[PDB]
RNA sequence: AAUUUCUACUAAGUGUAGAUGGAAA
């Protein structure tokens, strides 16, 4: 089939998606996964992703009103921007961690489909 | 005369915060140095109210007292009996070398209900007063200079 | 008798109050007149000028005698240190050479043309004469001693005590050690030595003297020694421009050119020390800013230097470039690791495997102590973080690409503000009006210093090992230019935080410099000031100098026309007052007397040392009696009665005799008309001492301070208030104008601010101006006092207070807490555990005359707090903020000192240095230190106004329950009635039982939950009662060697917080995950179930679980209403503590909520030192340890409720 | 929104309730 279709379309997704991650941390940017990802993978009749994870409630973009539990934050706060940077930037690392972490698994499905079918796609 | 003061003494502040730590000697010497040294700068910031008769202020033997008890060296002073610094015996006292000074000019003689002779003399002996009190202060901050450089720590 | 009948009148005090003073009849325009304001204004302002004259004439001093002086032992001392040492005590010869030649300059200065003439009188007066400048230092003509504050200072720039500002240690151990520093560092320029650049031009425009070589070989020191010398030397260093455009080149330059191959590797020569900022207008402040950070500043320039040095780091050796120990190392060692902890770690881990047995478990001892070891180092290598490091990470690229990016940061801020060092730049509004601007420059100035606090940690304090000096010797000739941005940033915030008005005042000497010294009859002709009581308007009496006896001559007036008049007699000092009088030759020719007495006070066996003789110094006491009762002053004027000779063991105890009873004030009558027609004459000047209360419409209490006032002539004060001397006086200037204050209008209905008022609209019959007070002038007035000047129950106060709470039997307890929901929260508990009394301080009660009308201080924080939000967090909201938390806290300590005398407690109080909270009170951890200085300083005095005076706990009676302040650190452990006691554990504890988890359960791997989920006792589930019953022992877990039970069955219901923020069920999220993964869960143990599984996202969704049944507080975060602390255990009633189920009683048995819960256990863990001060001897009271620990304290807490 | 001074006030109408230790670099 037309399964290029798919792919072009996953492969520009992933070229917006590393394009911009850092805007998906901000809480109200220009943006808008994976149980959508493998619906419209799943009808072409692709193998599917093998994603890291579904869930994805717990990546923090501006719920800084709205969470505790870290022992780095408590380290931080166990020596007198200053701390607010810490905390801003510790979820923003987490952030981008989760992401790339997400990111990694549309390039290993690339390079499985790439390196079984003889195509190119990076 | 804001800024400057709050920034001094922080700076001293995060000192005696910070020396609590270096001595690593036998004891807390570090409360018998800084109790010294805020004494220091009590006298050193108005030593001149020390002159008024009745001024808020109330020496030597008691420091040593306090310095002994914690076992520092002692603080060789310059002098122990203290009792010849004048204040406002301006009733109560002549001897002094300056009166020959002061028939050079016309001046009085020695009784002091003349106007001109009073500030003649009252300049000489606040001069003596602080002449004698900072000779006082420089033994403390010679104390601390030795115990700085034998052990290392900060205070002046 | 309780706990508060024996702590008054324990030591002394010196308050000094501030009344106002307004001058009354025709004073004001008598001043005008006589012109006695404008001598002053002149002797405040000039006083800075003449200092600038006699230093222009002191260092014209210097650089006249050091043109005479050729130093003989400086070969001997320079070739004996770089004689490559050796010493043996030879380097003790080479300091006793550099102080004798400290001494040999000090000689030269000391015979240096008379010098004894540099810091006496005449100075002032003879050789500063020889322009307009004669009335200048003329100013001063009858008024010397004001120059003793400099002539001290001044003379020790001349001594030998290798002080920092003096002159000798400067140019002998600074300007020396620099100097043959460069003469050894000309061994390693000799290589590079073309005569058409060195020579052919510097030597022919400089000097026409001896050639470069001369400077560094040592015998032109005493050439260099004048500043002009040093002149002469830093522009062979850097380069004179002789007004002509050529740039003549330096010995920097020519040793910079030596790297064109790629290597420079030869310290250059370093410069030489040479011998001796805004705040008032907008258009000053913005030049001085842009003359300190435009495009071509030094600063700026000094960044650039520091981007060029971390771009080419990589050439120094990683051995060197040491980073600082302790707050900025875990910020450097987080952003290349990308984990806070992981430097913590490693060195952890390096510090086990040495130390640690082959065990894993440890103790909180062997915790500690591992945190004094790590805090032992001083800092750290960048070689070491590589050893730290894995592969493909290299610092020399991390640390490099992480400065440039701030580097390009500032660049891109200055891009923001490029619009701000343009010559042609306006001011549109002023600064306190314009934010866009004041925004720009604090983004400017905050991200520059960012930038140092950044860069800072590369010093490594050194002393050090071979540290990388070809680096170090650029990178603090930088940072040292970096410094001087606080210099700005310590000028434009306290510029823009200041008040429209302004304090500035100056003394007011009334052509006199002895001026109120004191207030004694019989000298007050010479101090020139009384004090008149009339009805309750008091006076204040000025008597001019040519007319100095206006009231010696007064009538005790009959037409009943009469001020009061003080008398005020004041012996002074009686211990060194009577020896100085009763052998001062007039005495000794008006008495006689006794040759044994003569001698016995010259040998001076009075005093202790064992030469302390009892009837010896007897007839000394003797002697002193009967001539103080001839003395013709102090026979009449006091009622001076003694106990009898064999009374005295001590004539210390003698001495506190006569100064306990020598002070007498009364009032002897005077007229009225005559002395208003007296200042009417002019010979006197009459100010009325005035305040808010001595008005007739004050329909209310005192400031406490005009109670005190009033106190001083009452019949009462006796017990004892003795208003003392050093009184002055001050006068401001009009600020403010009258017109431009933001005036409310009468007669119409104005605003109101306080929301809880139920008149929520008042009006007024006249005007209320804003800022009325700086519209004028105001005579501010001080006259300070001086409180319990003789004490009677002298002790050690820090064991007294022990030695009472031992015999007390029930002794109660106050705890101050801090909580998110609540800045303060109060919790009393009696000497069993039983709470008392909790509530909040959000709200502030004003128990006036019926009315208890509250206000929040809560809702204002929050309110001012969305200010700040809105205007993008300036320095104004910002000092507005803290000043409103410095009000707050000032009206915290009436409720406490209330609350003390109410319940007659110890306030315990959470100490700071132990730390370890995240103290999210929304309130600066600095205020929490200015609140425990405006609460030791009030419990010095303790006393409420509404009482009365005479009896206890009142103006007179004052409770004394703490010392005074000491220094940051030693404000710890124990004070007074306050103490401090570590915050461990206090906020996240189980009140009940004392469960506290201390499981690690942030998600690792399943290589980790396997062996974490085994390690459980019992996971099953029971069906009467759905619940997820978890057990467990604690001592097969890591860092668990503090809990004493050890036997913890867990449950899980009530409510949870699940960010999903949304709200979950503990039970039914256990149920539909065990349903996902489809267990038949009622047959418990189940974790041989729950160690089959293989993915990884039931284990991240199952710990996640875990620490929610652990999680013990919970905040919504958006609204005060769930604040709920709930406890998965429970005890023997088989019910678990709930916040919310105990919040709707009246007064409960348990806290209330989170924050109530942290004050409840501090004050517990006072209650545990006073069960360990029960169980003491006398004999160790003042050892008896106070800082529990951790095992203690969960041990004492479990235990308590059995 | 008035103050010896500071904070929060308008608190019964030129103030209320608490606090406040000043000069000096
Ligand atoms: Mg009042
Ligand atoms: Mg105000």
């Amino acid at each position: 089939d037309e399964q290029h279709d798919a792919l072009a379309q996953l492969c520009a997704f992933r070229h917006k998606f590393h394009s911009n991650k850092d805007s998906l941390f901000l809480s109200e940017s220009a943006f808008s996964m994976q149980s959508d990802e493998n619906s419209k993978l799943r009808e072409v009749g692709l193998p599917t992703i093998e994603w890291s994870f579904y869930d994805n409630s717990h990546i923090p973009d501006d719920s800084f009103r709205e969470w505790f539990n870290f022992a780095n934050y408590s380290e931080l706060s166990e020596t007198i921007d200053e701390t607010y940077e810490l905390v801003y930037d510790e979820l923003y690392t987490e952030a981008m961690g989760e992401y790339e972490e997400l990111n990694q698994d549309i390039e290993k499905y690339l390079r499985r489909i790439d390196e079984e079918h003889g195509t190119q796609y990076c | 005369s804001k800024a400057m003061y709050e920034a001094k003494e922080r700076y001293a502040k995060k000192k005696m915060q910070e020396n609590t730590k270096i001595d690593t000697l036998t004891d807390e010497q570090h409360d018998a140095l800084a109790q010294l040294c805020a004494f220091r700068h009590k006298f050193h910031s108005n030593k001149d109210s020390l002159f008024l008769s009745e001024s808020a202020f109330s020496m030597q033997s008691d420091e040593n007292s306090k310095l002994r008890e914690v076992g520092l060296p002692t603080i060789e002073w310059s002098f122990y009996d203290n009792s010849h610094i004048p204040d406002d015996s301006f009733r109560e006292w002549f001897n002094f070398a300056n009166y020959s000074e002061l028939s050079e000019t016309i001046g009085l003689e020695l009784d002091l209900d003349d106007d001109e002779t009073y500030e003649l003399v009252y300049d000489e002996l606040y001069t003596e007063a602080m002449g004698e009190y900072e000779e006082l202060n420089q033994d403390i901050e010679k104390y601390l200079r030795r115990i700085d450089e034998e052990h290392g720590t900060q205070y002046c | 008798m309780s706990k508060l009948e024996k702590f008054t009148n324990c030591y002394s005090l010196s308050k000094t109050l501030r009344f106002k003073a307004i001058p009354v009849g025709k004073t004001q325009e008598n001043i005008d007149n006589k012109r006695l304001l404008v001598e002053d204004e002149k002797r405040a302002e000039d006083y800075k000028g003449v200092k600038k004259l006699l230093d222009r004439y002191y260092l014209s001093f210097i650089n006249d005698v050091l043109h005479s002086i050729k130093l003989k032992n400086l070969n001997n001392y320079i070739s004996l240190f770089r004689k490559k040492t050796r010493t043996e005590k030879e380097n003790k010869e080479l300091e006793n050479l550099e102080i004798n030649l400290r001494k040999e300059i000090a000689k030269a200065f000391k015979g240096n043309e008379g010098y004894k003439s540099l810091f006496k009188k005449d100075i002032i007066e003879t050789i500063l004469p020889e322009k307009d400048e004669i009335a200048l230092v003329n100013s001063f003509n009858g008024f010397t001693t004001a120059f003793t504050g400099f002539f001290d200072n001044r003379e020790n720039m001349f001594s030998e005590e290798a002080k920092s500002t003096s002159i000798a240690f400067r140019c002998i151990n600074e300007n020396l050690t620099r100097y043959i520093s460069n003469m050894d560092i000309f061994e390693k320029v000799d290589a590079i030595f073309d005569k058409h650049e060195v020579q052919e031009i510097k030597e022919k425009i400089l000097n026409s003297d001896y050639d470069v070589e001369d400077f560094f070989e040592g015998e032109f020191f005493n050439f260099v020694l004048t500043q002009e010398g040093i002149d002469v030397y830093n522009a062979i260093i850097g380069g004179f421009v002789t007004e002509s455009g050529e740039k003549i080149k330096g010995l920097n330059e020519y040793i910079n050119l030596y790297n064109q191959k790629t290597k420079q590797k030869l310290p250059k020569f370093k410069p030489l020390y040479k011998q001796v900022e805004g705040y008032t207008s907008d258009e000053e402040v913005l030049e001085v800013f842009r003359n300190t950070l435009n495009k071509n500043s030094e600063i700026f320039s000094s960044i650039k230097k520091l981007e060029k040095l971390f771009k080419n780091f990589d050439e120094y050796s990683s051995a060197g470039i040491f980073v600082k120990n302790g707050p900025a190392i875990s910020t450097i060692s987080k952003d290349i690791f990308g984990e806070w902890n992981v430097i913590r770690d490693k060195w952890n881990a390096e510090y086990d495997d040495i130390h640690l047995k082959k065990k894993a478990v440890v103790t909180e001892k062997y915790e500690d102590d591992r945190r004094k070891s790590f805090k032992k180092i001083g800092s750290f290598s960048l070689e070491q973080l590589q050893e730290y490091a894995d592969a493909d990470l290299s610092v020399v690229e991390k640390l490099k690409e992480i400065i440039i990016q701030k580097v390009d940061e500032i660049y891109k801020v200055y891009g923001s503000s490029e619009k701000l060092f343009d010559a042609d730049f306006v001011l549109e509004k002023s600064l306190k009006k314009n934010d866009a601007v004041v925004a720009i420059m604090k983004d400017l100035l905050d991200s520059v210093k960012s930038f140092e606090n950044y860069i800072k940690a590369f010093f490594g304090e050194g002393k050090e090992t071979n540290r990388d000096e070809s680096f170090y010797g650029d990178f603090v000739l930088a940072y040292d230019i970096l410094l001087k941005v606080d210099h700005i940033y310590d000028a434009i915030r306290n510029y823009v935080t200041q008040k429209p008005y302004s304090k500035d005042k100056f003394k007011l000497y009334f052509q006199n410099p002895q001026f109120m010294g004191g207030w004694d009859k019989d000298k007050e002709t010479d101090y020139r000031a009384t004090i008149l009581r009339y009805g309750s308007k008091y006076y204040l009496a000025i008597m001019d100098k040519k007319y100095a006896k206006c009231l010696q001559k007064i009538d005790k007036d009959d037409v009943n026309g009469n001020y009061e008049k003080i008398n005020y007699k004041l012996l002074p000092g009686p211990n060194k007052m009577l020896p100085k009088v009763f052998f001062s030759k007039k005495w000794m020719a008006y008495y006689n007397p006794s040759e044994d007495i003569q001698k016995i006070y010259k040998n001076g066996t009075f005093k202790k040392g064992d030469m302390f003789n009892l009837n010896d110094c007897h007839k000394l006491i003797d002697f002193f009696k009967d001539s103080i009762s001839r003395y013709p002053k102090w026979s009449n004027a006091y009622d001076f009665n003694f106990s009898e000779t064999e009374k005295y063991k001590d004539i210390a105890g003698f001495y506190r005799e006569v100064e306990e009873q020598g002070y007498k004030v009364s009032f002897e009558s005077a007229s009225k008309k005559e002395v208003d027609k007296l200042v009417e004459e002019g010979k006197l000047y009459m100010f009325q001492i005035y305040n808010k209360d001595f008005s007739d419409k004050s329909h209310g209490t005192p400031n406490l301070h005009t109670m005190y006032f009033k106190l001083l002539f009452d019949e009462n004060n006796h017990g004892q208030i003795r208003l003392s001397g050093g009184a002055e006086l001050f006068m401001r200037r009009a600020s403010l104008k009258k017109e431009e204050l933001v005036v409310h209008p009468a007669n119409s209905p104005i605003a109101n601010k306080n929301p809880d008022n139920p008149k929520k609209t008042t009006t007024l019959s006249y005007d209320v101006y804003k800022d009325k007070r700086f519209s004028e002038d105001q005579y501010e007035l001080h006259i300070p006092i001086a409180i319990n000047k003789c004490p009677k129950n002298i002790f050690k106060i820090n064991t007294e207070v022990r030695v009472l709470l031992k015999h007390d039997d029930n002794p109660y307890v106050i705890g101050i807490d801090r909580g998110e929901r609540n800045l303060l929260y109060i919790v009393v508990v009696d000497g069993k555990g039983n709470i008392v009394e909790q509530y909040s301080l959000n709200e502030i009660i004003n128990n006036f005359n019926g009315i208890r009308i509250k206000t929040d201080y809560h809702s204002l924080l929050d309110k001012k707090e969305k200010e700040r939000f809105e205007a993008r967090q300036n320095w104004t909201s910002i000092e507005n903020i803290k000043e409103l938390k410095a009000g707050y806290i000032s009206q915290v300590v009436h409720k406490i000192c209330e609350l003390v005398e109410k319940y007659d407690a110890v306030i315990a109080l959470e100490d700071l240095n132990s730390g370890f909270k995240n103290s999210r009170v929304k309130v600066e951890k600095q205020v929490y230190q200015k609140f425990e200085k405006m609460l030791i300083d009030k419990l010095n005095y303790m006393v409420d106004k509404k009482s009365n005076p005479c009896a206890t706990g009142g103006a007179l009676k004052g409770y004394q329950i703490t010392n005074k302040f000491e220094s940051f650190k030693s404000m710890s452990t124990q004070n007074g009635f306050i103490f401090y006691i570590p915050a461990w554990l206090t906020s996240k504890i189980d009140p009940s039982t004392g469960f506290v988890n201390l499981l690690k359960t942030k998600y690792t791997s399943i290589a980790d939950s396997k062996k974490f989920i085994s390690s459980f006792d019992r996971i099953m589930y029971v069906p009467e009662e759905d619940l997820f019953e978890f057990a467990l022992d604690y001592k097969n877990f890591s860092r668990t060697d503090a809990d004493y039970i050890k036997k913890w069955k867990l449950y899980s219901y009530g409510n949870r917080i699940r960010i999903f923020w949304e709200e979950v069920c503990l039970t039914s999220a256990y149920k539909e995950l065990f349903n996902k993964y489809g267990i038949n869960y009622q047959q418990g143990d189940i974790r041989a179930l729950l160690c089959e599984q293989s993915d990884k996202a039931f284990y991240s969704s199952f710990m996640a679980l875990m620490s929610l049944m652990l999680q013990m507080r919970n905040s919504i975060t958006g609204r005060t209403d769930v604040d709920f602390l709930i406890s998965p255990v429970k005890n023997s009633d088989g019910i678990f503590y709930d916040s919310r189920n105990y919040e709707a009683q009246e007064n409960a048995i348990l806290p209330k909520n989170a924050d109530a819960n942290g004050a409840y256990n501090i004050a517990r863990k006072v209650l545990w030192a006073i069960g360990q001060f029960k169980k003491a001897e006398d004999e160790k009271l003042d050892k008896v340890k106070i800082a529990i620990s951790n095992k203690e304290w969960l041990e004492y807490a479990q235990t308590s409720v059995k």
